[PDB]
C-alpha cells in the first residue's frame, strides 16, 4: 500500500493567475494549499477545484516556501488545529490557522529579525512545543518558539547565503549558495561537519527518516547499533548542477548528557550514490516509502528508485514552463496517513494534481 | 488637438536625447529632417510646435530665469534637457562655469560640491549619497572608474533599500540622491564608456548663437516696447488660462448639482473671462507677423557679424 | 588525441624541412625560422626537437621586456658549469629555441640587448660573467629561432650583425595537398567516434580547406586589419568540431551538416564587421555545401538559424528558437533578481551571442575578445553567461590613480583564489582597465604562457611551492620535484582560468594596439559585437513600446518604398513610430560623420524610454 | 453537475463609485470585471471586493456593453493571454489586455471608424484569428481584426438603430429598434430571413450551441440531422413587451464552398415558445443548463426554465433600481471550464455577486 505510483495524467487542473511556488497537502483532507509569486496565498478542495475556498494577500512580494503541520498536545484544554507559515521575499514570516468551520484563513501572528529574504522554513514538534526554524540570505538560520514568538539561537554556518533547510530531533542539516553542505546542533549551534561534492548552488535538501516495517531498503535501514541509538543515517541532496547525491552523514563524538562534538577524522561528508538524467536545475525532491520522487526546470517530474538507482517513469512535459515544487505525505509519522496523492505547481501558473 | 498628440510627443522626446550636444543650425536641420520624416509616414503633428512652449511652462521659465541663466533660448532648451533627465545623468560642458550658481540657486543650501582632483573625494561621496544630498562634480575629463556603478545606475534590490557597491565596501543610496557632471574643457578627452551613458549637453557659444544674440539685443534695445508687450501678453495670457481653470472649477462644483446669485455671479465672471480670451487672441493674431518683419529686417547685420 | 597540442601529421613538407633542419644543426650553424604567423614554425620545431635522440628542448618565450637574466635561469635548469658550460646530458645536444626574436624592444639609442647576447653566444662561442668576470665555453649548444617578418605593425626588425651568423629559412603556407591530407587525417580520427559517416570523410576535409582558401583570398588585411586567417583556425575549427561530437546526441548526417556549419560560422565569420561580408560569408558556406556535400532536406544556415545549445539538455544539440528564448528569458529573470538588475530587452541576436559565449566559455583555456559599440550589452552578457555556468566573476576595479601594484596584486589574487582554492574564475578586461602598456604586456605573459612568473619570486616563489606542496599532499598526490609542482599549478591555472576581453571603440590605438599584438589576437577568439542592425532595433522597439496606449486616432496606411521599411510590413501606427525612429537614427549617424566607427545605440534605448514615460503622462 | 441554482443571499455586494453598465467574468480566475457608466473600467476580486485591483478610463462617455475572452493560439511563439474590449458612445472601441502578475490593466489599441453610438461587442476566436465585431446606431455591422485594427466588412441590415449582436460561428442577429433581427453571413454579408413578432426595441440576441450529453433537455437536442451539420438551430430573443421569444432559424440553400442564398418561401423565422409572465424590460438573456437567465428592469431577476418554461426561483430586492446586466458562464465551449459563480449588475451603483 506504501509503493502507489501516480497515474500517467494529472486527475485535476488548478488555475492561479501567477506563478505557482510553493504547494503543500492538508494531513487529513483532501486540501490543496497552493503560494503564488503576486503574494497571494490560494486554498483548493480537490473533489471541486472549480473555484478556490479562499484566498488572502498577506505580504508585498513573493512567497519563497510553506509547509503545514496539524499539532498534537496531550493535554485536553488545548485544541488540535492547523499551521501554514509562508516565507516571504518582504523580510518577513507569517503565522496562520485553518478554520473548519468558517473555511476562512485567519492569521495568527507574524515573526521579525532577518535582514534579508527568507527562502525556506520548517516546522516540527519535539514534546508538546512547535518550533519554527528558517533561513534566509543573511546566512542567519533563525529558530522560533511558536508559543513564545520570540527568537531562540541565531547562527550562521555558511559564508554565502543558505537557501533549504531541513530538522529532526535537535539536528538541523542547511544547503547553501557556496554549493556545500553542513550539519549544524539545533539547541548548541556547533557545526558538526560539512558537505562537499557539488558544483553549482544548492536547491533543496531534506533527510532520509527511518522506517519500521519494509522489505528491503538500501538507504533507510540502519546499519549498527550507533545509527539505531542516533536516529539520522543518510541525506539526499539536489542542486542545480543536474544531479541528486545521497550522502551519509558522519558519526560524531557523542557522549551521553551532553552536546555532540565534532570528530577531527570523521568531520566529513561522504558521498554514496549519485543520480543523473535530470535536463536542468533540480528544484524539489520528496521521498516516501522507497521511491525518490524529484522535478526539475525541464518542464518534468521524474520517478527515482532508492534501491536500484534508475528513474522507473517520467512525466515529461508535466507543465509548459519550469517546474517548482513538489509535495507527498509524511510516512515515517503515524499521526500522518500516507495518502495516494501527490501535487506538483509549475511556473507556468498551472497547478497539477495527481491522486489514485 | 488630440490627433496630433503622438507626432508632437515624439518630437520632445526625441529632442531630449539626440540633440544635447549641437548648436543652433544642425539643430534647425536635423528638426527640418524629422518633420520630414514625420509627414512622410503621416503620423500628425503640430505646425506650430515650439519646444518651450510645450514642456517649459511660465513658473519653471521664470524659476530658471530669476536662478541666473541667460535669456537666450538655445541655454533654455539645453537647460530644461539637462533638469528633465530622471534616468540618464547630464554632462555639463560649458566654459563660463556660470551654472554652477544656477544649480545652487535651484536646490538652496543642498548643492555640495566635489571635484575629481580631490583626496577626500570617495569618502565624502558615499556620505553624500548615503545622506541623499544633490552632488556636482567638476573637472569630467579626468573619469574616476569608482562611479561606474552610479553612472550606470547598476543598483541591487537587496531588500526594501537600493543598494549599490562603490569603492570597496558596501554603501546604501536613497532616492533624493541627484548627480551632476559639469566640465570646462570643451576639447577635454571623455571616455566613451561615460560619453554613451550620460546626457551630454553643450553650453557654448557659436556663430549661429552669435547672430541669434545680436538678434536678441538689437530687438531689445531697438523695439523694446514690443518685447515687453510681447512678454506681458504671453503672461497675461498664461494667467488668464489659470484663473480660467480656477473659475470653472469653481462653477462646475456650485453649479453642476441642481441658480442663486452666487452661481450667476459665475456665469458673468466666465463670460467676461471669455470675452477677454478672445480680445486677448484677436489681439495677438496682428502681433506676431511683426516678429517675421523684424527678422527679415535684422538678417543682414547678422551675416556682417557673422 | 586531437585535444592534445603534442599531436602532428607528418606529410612531404614537414618531414623535408626536419631533415635539412637536422642538416643545419648538426653543422655547427646557427639557425633561423621565418614566416606567416599561421605557418607552423612552433608546431614542427616542437615535433622535430622532442621526437628526435640526438637533441633536447629548452623553454624560453622572448617578450618586449626581457632581460639574461631568464636566459641564465633557462640555461641554469639544463645544463652545468665546469669554465665550460656543459648541459647534463652528454650524448644529446642542447638546442636553444628563441621564438620571437623581433619581440624584445630596441633600447634608448636604437639598439637590442639580448639579440647581441644571442650573437655573441653563437659568434665567440660563450659569454662573459658579469658578478665574477670569468669566460664561459660553450661547445655544443646551439641556438634556434623563429620570428614573423617585421613588415607587420609590432616587430622590431634585428640588425645584419645577428643574422650574418644563423642560416634562415622561409616556411610558406602549405599548399591544398598537405592541408587536404593533414585534415584527412583529422577527419578520419573524429569519425571513428560515429562510424556510421565514415565514408565521407574526404568530401569534409576538401570543403574545410576550401573554405579556409576562399575566405583567405576574400577578406584581406586592408580591408580590416585583424583578418589574418591561418591554418591555426582550422585546426581550432576541428577541435570544436570534436567537443561537439564528442557532447552531443545520436548523430545524423543533416545535423552532421549543421553541426560543420555552426562551427564553421563561430570559428570563421564572427570577426567579420560589414553585413555585405556576412552576405559574402553565407553565400560562401551555401556554394560550399552545394559543390561538396549535395544533400537535400538543408534548412536555412543563416546564424540566427544555427542555434546549438548545451543549456536545454544534457548534450550539446540543436534546440528550438521559442524553448531556448524562453529559457533565456526566465534565467535572466533569476539571475537580475539574485544579483545587479538591469533592464534588458531579449532579442535574437543576444540569443546568438550568449549561445556563441557559452561555447566560447566551455572550451579548455578558452579565451575571447568582444568588439563592439558601448552600450551594446557586452558586460552584462559576459557576467550572465559566467553565472550561468557557475563561474566567478572577478572585474578589475582599475581607477586613474592606479598603477602596476594593483594590478599585480589583483592578479596574483585571481590566480591563487583559481589555483589554491580551487575555483573557476572568468576574468574580465575592458579597455579603460589597461592605461599603459605594461599592463598589455602582463596580459600577454599571462595568455601567451600558462603564467605569470614575474609575480613569484623569491620569498613569494618560496611560499608558492610550499602552498603547492600543502595541497598535493591534501590530495594525496605523490609530487616531490619542484618542476612537478610547478607545472601541475600552471596546468590547473590554465585549466581553471577563462578570461575575456572588452573592447569598445577598436578604431582607437590603443585598441588597435591590443586586437595587433600577436600573443592576444592567435590564443583568442575574435568576437565581432559590431552595431545593430535593422532587424535587431526593430525587435527591440516592438517589445519596448507595447507597454503602452499608442493607437487612439484615425491612421491611414502610408504607402512608402520597400527598401524605407526596416520593420515587419507596416500596418498599425506603432511600426510607423519604430521605422521613423530608425530612419532618424540612420540619417542623423550618417550626417554627424562618424564614419568607419562604430555607432552607440544608447541614443535609441534613451530615446525609447523617454517616448514611452512622456506619452503615458 | 450544470445545474447549481445560486443562493437566496448573494455572495459579495459589490460597491461601484457609480452605476454599473455592463459586466463580464474571467474564464480562469475568481475575478470580476465591472463598466462604469462614466467609463470607468473596475478590476474587482472576489474575496476582497472592498479595494479595486486597478481602474483605468477606458472611455469618456457611457460604456455600453463589453466582452472577455481568453486567447488559446496553438502556436508556442504567442503566450496566451486575456483580451477585454470595450464600446461606448466615444465612437471608439478599445482594446485591453490584462496582465495577471501586474494585475493592472495595459491598452493594446483602439479601433474607429464609426459614426454614432457603438451598441454591442462580441468576440469569437478562431484556430489562430481573433475578430472583433461591433455595430453602431447608424444601422452598421463591422467586423474589426484584433491586431490589424482595419475594417473587413461593414453593411447595413436594418432600418433603424440597432442594439443585440452575436457571433456565433460565422453568422450574426441583430436586433434593431425595428423588431426585425435578421441573419447575415459574414463572406458575403447578405440577409437571409427577417423576424417580426415583438412590438418594440429588441435589446439582446444570444445563439445556443450544442449541448453535450444532457438527460431530457429540449431547446438544445438537434432536431433533423441537416440541421446538426449546419451545427446551430435555436436563437432567443429580448424586447421591451415584458417577453422573450425563442425563434427558429428556417435552413437556406446551402451550397459547398460558396455563399449560400436566402430561400423565399423560408425568409422568416418560426416562434416556437414565448415566454411570458414578466413584469418589465428583460435586458440581457444568457443561457446555461436546463435554466435560462434573465434580468428584470422592475428591481429584480428571473430565471425560467427551458423544458417546461416556468418559474422555479425569483430573486427579489437585489438592487433598488432597474438591473443591467448578468453573466453566466459559457458552458459550450471545451477551453473554458463552467464553475459555479454568478455575478449580476444594476443602476444602483452596485454589483452583486453569487459564489457556488
Ligand atoms: N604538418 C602539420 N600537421 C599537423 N598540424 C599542423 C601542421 N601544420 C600546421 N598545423 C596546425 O597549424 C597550427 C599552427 O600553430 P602554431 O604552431 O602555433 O603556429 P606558429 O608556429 O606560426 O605560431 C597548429 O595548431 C597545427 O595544429
Ligand atoms: N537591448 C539592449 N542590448 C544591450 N544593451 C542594452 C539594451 N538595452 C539597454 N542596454 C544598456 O546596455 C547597458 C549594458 O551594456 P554594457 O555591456 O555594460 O556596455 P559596455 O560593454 O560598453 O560596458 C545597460 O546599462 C543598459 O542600459
Ligand atoms: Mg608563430
Amino acid at each position: 500500500v506504501l509503493k502507489w505510483i501516480p497515474r500517467n495524467l494529472p486527475s485535476c487542473l488548478i488555475n492561479v493567475e501567477s506563478s505557482v511556488t510553493s504547494v503543500k497537502l492538508h494531513p487529513n483532507l483532501p486540501i490543496v494549499f497552493v503560494a503564488t509569486d503576486h503574494g497571494k496565498l490560494y486554498a483548493f478542495d480537490l473533489f471541486n477545484y472549480t473555484i478556490p475556498l479562499a484566498s488572502l494577500q498577506s505580504h508585498t512580494k513573493a512567497i519563497t516556501s510553506m509547509d503545514v503541520l496539524f499539532t498534537n498536545y496531550t493535554n485536553s484544554s488545548k485544541k488540535n488545529y492547523l499551521v501554514i507559515v509562508t516565507a516571504s521575499k518582504d523580510l518577513q514570516i507569517h503565522v496562520f490557522k485553518w478554520v473548519s468551520e468558517e473555511c476562512k484563513f485567519q492569521q495568527i501572528r507574524s515573526l521579525l529579525g532577518h535582514e534579508h529574504i527568507v527562502s525556506a522554513v520548517k516546522i516540527w514538534q519535539k514534546n508538546n512545543d512547535v518550533h519554527i526554524a528558517s533561513c534566509s540570505r543573511d546566512q542567519t538560520v533563525k529558530i522560533w518558539d511558536f508559543h513564545n514568538g520570540w527568537s531562540l539561537k541565531t547562527f550562521q554556518p555558511h559564508s554565502q547565503w543558505v537557501r533549504s533547510i531541513d530538522v529532526l530531533g535537535d539536528y538541523i542539516i542547511s544547503g547553501s549558495h557556496d554549493t556545500t553542505l553542513r550539519l549544524t546542533h539545533w539547541p548548541s549551534g556547533n557545526g558538526l561537519s560539512v558537505g562537499t561534492g557539488h558544483e553549482f548552488p544548492i536547491e533543496k535538501v531534506k533527510f532520509i527518516h527511518f522506517i519500521e516495517d519494509s522489505p528491503e531498503i538500501r538507504f533507510r535501514t540502519p546499519s549498527t547499533d550507533r545509527y539505531k541509538n542516533w536516529g539520522m543515517q543518510y541525506c539526499v541532496s539536489a542542486s542545480r548542477d543536474r544531479t541528486i547525491k545521497i550522502w551519509e552523514i558522519p558519526l560524531p563524538t557523542l557522549m551521553a548528557h551532553r552536546a555532540p562534538i565534532p570528530n577531527p577524522t570523521d568531520s566529513n561528508f561522504r558521498c554514496v550514490l549519485t543520480l543523473k538524467g535530470h535536463l536542468s536545475w533540480v528544484r524539489d525532491i520528496s521521498i516516501r516509502g522507497q521511491y525518490l520522487f524529484s522535478c526539475a526546470d525541464d518542464k518534468s517530474v521524474r520517478c527515482w528508485d532508492l534501491n536500484t538507482g534508475q528513474c522507473l517513469h517520467v512525466w515529461e512535459k508535466l507543465h509548459t514552463g519550469f517546474v517548482n515544487c513538489l509535495d507527498l505525505d509524511v510516512d515515517f509519522d503515524s499521526n500522518v496517513t500516507p495518502r495516494q496523492m501527490m501535487v506538483t505547481g509549475g511556473l507556468d501558473c498551472k497547478s497539477n494534481v495527481f491522486m489514485r | 488637438t488630440s490627433q496630433e498628440l503622438i507626432g508632437n510627443c515624439i518630437i520632445s522626446s526625441i529632442y531630449e536625447t539626440y540633440f544635447g550636444h549641437l548648436n543652433e543650425r544642425e539643430r534647425g536641420d536635423m528638426l527640418v529632417i524629422l518633420k520630414r520624416l514625420l509627414g512622410k509616414f503621416a503620423v500628425k503633428y503640430d505646425v506650430n510646435y515650439r519646444f518651450i512652449d510645450y514642456l517649459v511652462t511660465l513658473d519653471e521659465k521664470m524659476k530658471w530665469l530669476e536662478c541666473g541663466l541667460d535669456k537666450n533660448d538655445y541655454f533654455l532648451e539645453n537647460m530644461s534637457i539637462v533638469m528633465n533627465s530622471q534616468d540618464a545623468v547630464p554632462f555639463l560642458l560649458d566654459p563660463s562655469s556660470h551654472m554652477i550658481t544656477v544649480i545652487s540657486n535651484y536646490y538652496g543650501n543642498k548643492t555640495v560640491l566635489l571635484s575629481f582632483l580631490e583626496e577626500g573625494f570617495v569618502k565624502r561621496l558615499e556620505n553624500a549619497v548615503r545622506f541623499g544630498s544633490v552632488v556636482i562634480i567638476q573637472d569630467g575629463e579626468f573619469f574616476d572608474p569608482i562611479i561606474s556603478r552610479l553612472i550606470s545606475r547598476e543598483f541591487n534590490h537587496a531588500g526594501n533599500r537600493v543598494t549599490v557597491e562603490i569603492g570597496d565596501h558596501e554603501v546604501d543610496v536613497s532616492g533624493d540622491f541627484k548627480l551632476f557632471i559639469h566640465s570646462c574643457d570643451p576639447s577635454g578627452d571623455i571616455p566613451i564608456f561615460l560619453r554613451s551613458r550620460v546626457r551630454l549637453v553643450h553650453f557654448v557659444t557659436n556663430k549661429e548663437s552669435i547672430e541669434t544674440r545680436i538678434f536678441d539685443i538689437t530687438l531689445t534695445e531697438e523695439n523694446a516696447e514690443m518685447q515687453r508687450k510681447r512678454e506681458d501678453l504671453i503672461k497675461l495670457n498664461t494667467e488668464y488660462r489659470l484663473k480660467l481653470k480656477n473659475l470653472e472649477k469653481r462653477l462646475l462644483e456650485e453649479l453642476n448639482n441642481s441658480e442663486n446669485d452666487e452661481l450667476m455671479v459665475t456665469l458673468n465672471n466666465l463670460k467676461k473671462e471669455a470675452m477677454n480670451i478672445e480680445k486677448k487672441l484677436s489681439e495677438s493674431e496682428e502681433f506676431f507677423p511683426q516678429f517675421d518683419n523684424l527678422v527679415e529686417e535684422y538678417s543682414i547685420i547678422g551675416k556682417h557679424s557673422v | 588525441e586531437v585535444m592534445r597540442p603534442d599531436i602532428v601529421i607528418p606529410t612531404i613538407d614537414t618531414i623535408k624541412h626536419e631533415k635539412i633542419f637536422y642538416d643545419l644543426l648538426n653543422s655547427k650553424r646557427g639557425i633561423i625560422l621565418c614566416g606567416p604567423p599561421g605557418s607552423g614554425k612552433t608546431m614542427i620545431m616542437n615535433n622535430a626537437l622532442r621526437n628526435s635522440s640526438l637533441y633536447d628542448v629548452v623553454g624560453i618565450n622572448f617578450s618586449k621586456d626581457t632581460t639574461t637574466e631568464h636566459i641564465l635561469s633557462a640555461l641554469h635548469r639544463h645544463t652545468n658549469y665546469v669554465l665550460t658550460l656543459l648541459p647534463k646530458s652528454d650524448i644529446k645536444n642542447l638546442v636553444l629555441f628563441c621564438d620571437e626574436i623581433n619581440l624584445p624592444k630596441l633600447d634608448k639609442y636604437g639598439s637590442q640587448n639580448v639579440v647581441l647576447f644571442l650573437r655573441q653566444l653563437m659568434e665567440k662561442q660563450g659569454f662573459w660573467k658579469t658578478p665574477e668576470n670569468k669566460w664561459v665555453t660553450i661547445e655544443r649548444i646551439h641556438i634556434v629561432g623563429a620570428c614573423n617578418p617585421p613588415t607587420d605593425p609590432g616587430r622590431i626588425p634585428m640588425s645584419e650583425r645577428f643574422t650574418r651568423h644563423a642560416a634562415i629559412l622561409y616556411l610558406g603556407y602549405p599548399s591544398g595537398k598537405s592541408l587536404s591530407q593533414i585534415y584527412e587525417i583529422y577527419y578520419k580520427a573524429i569519425f571513428k567516434l560515429v562510424p556510421e559517416f565514415r565514408s565521407y570523410t574526404e568530401p569534409f576535409a576538401r570543403a574545410s580547406v576550401h573554405l579556409y582558401n576562399e575566405c583567405k583570398a576574400r577578406y584581406s588585411t586592408g580591408l580590416q586589419s585583424h583578418y589574418l586567417f591561418s591554418p591555426r583556425e582550422l585546426t581550432r575549427l576541428v577541435r570544436g568540431v570534436y567537443t561537439a561530437i564528442n557532447t552531443g546526441p545520436r548523430q545524423t548526417l543533416r545535423s552532421l551538416i549543421r553541426l560543420w556549419a555552426y562551427e564553421a560560422w563561430r570559428i570563421f565569420a564572427d570577426r567579420l564587421v560589414g553585413v555585405k561580408e556576412k552576405n559574402s560569408f553565407e553565400q560562401l558556406l551555401y556554394e560550399t555545401v552545394d559543390k561538396y556535400l549535395p544533400n537535400q532536406d538543408l534548412g536555412n544556415i543563416s546564424s540566427t538559424s544555427l542555434l546549438f545549445s548545451g543549456l536545454l539538455s544534457l548534450d550539446f544539440k540543436e534546440v528550438n528558437k521559442t524553448d531556448l528564448v524562453n529559457f533565456i528569458e526566465e534565467r535572466f529573470k533569476t539571475f537580475c533578481d539574485e544579483e545587479l538588475e538591469v533592464p534588458m530587452v531579449i532579442h535574437e541576436s543576444m540569443v546568438d551571442h550568449i549561445l556563441r559565449i557559452d561555447r566560447a566559455l566551455k572550451q579548455v583555456q578558452g579565451h575571447m575578445m568582444l568588439i563592439g559599440a558601448s552600450r551594446t550589452g557586452k558586460t552584462i552578457l559576459t557576467r550572465f553567461v559566467a553565472w550561468l555556468n557557475g563561474l566567478k566573476i572577478v572585474q578589475p576595479k582599475i581607477h586613474r590613480h592606479s598603477n602596476l601594484s594593483d594590478f599585480d596584486m589583483i592578479l596574483k589574487k585571481a590566480i591563487s583564489d583559481c589555483s589554491l582554492k580551487e575555483s573557476r574564475t572568468c576574468l574580465i578586461i575592458d579597455e579603460s582597465n589597461i592605461l599603459e602598456t605594461a599592463f598589455l604586456e602582463r596580459m600577454n605573459t599571462l595568455l601567451a604562457n600558462a603564467d605569470i612568473p614575474d609575480l613569484f619570486q623569491g620569498e613569494e616563489y618560496d611560499k608558492l611551492l610550499n602552498n603547492l606542496r600543502n595541497k598535493t599532499r591534501s590530495l594525496g598526490l605523490l609530487l616531490d620535484t619542484e618542476q612537478e609542482l610547478y607545472d601541475w599549478f600552471v596546468g590547473e591555472i590554465a585549466k581553471n582560468l577563462h578570461v575575456v576581453f572588452t573592447i569598445c571603440d577598436p578604431t582607437n590605438n590603443k585598441s588597435s594596439a591590443m586586437i595587433s599584438s600577436p600573443a592576444l589576437f592567435n590564443r583568442c577568439i575574435i568576437n565581432w559585437m559590431g552595431d545593430w542592425d535593422t532587424k535587431t532595433m526593430s525587435q527591440v522597439a516592438n517589445n519596448m513600446v507595447d507597454v503602452v496606449p499608442m493607437e487612439f486616432t484615425d491612421f491611414i496606411v502610408p504607402e512608402v518604398n520597400k527598401e524605407l521599411v526596416f520593420t515587419e510590413p507596416i500596418q498599425t501606427i506603432r511600426d510607423a513610430v519604430v521605422n521613423i525612429l530608425i530612419h532618424f537614427d540612420r540619417n542623423f549617424y550618417q550626417k554627424m560623420k562618424v564614419g568607419v566607427n562604430p555607432r552607440s545605440p544608447g541614443y535609441f534605448i534613451d530615446g525609447l524610454r523617454a517616448l514611452v514615460k512622456l506619452v503615458t503622462a
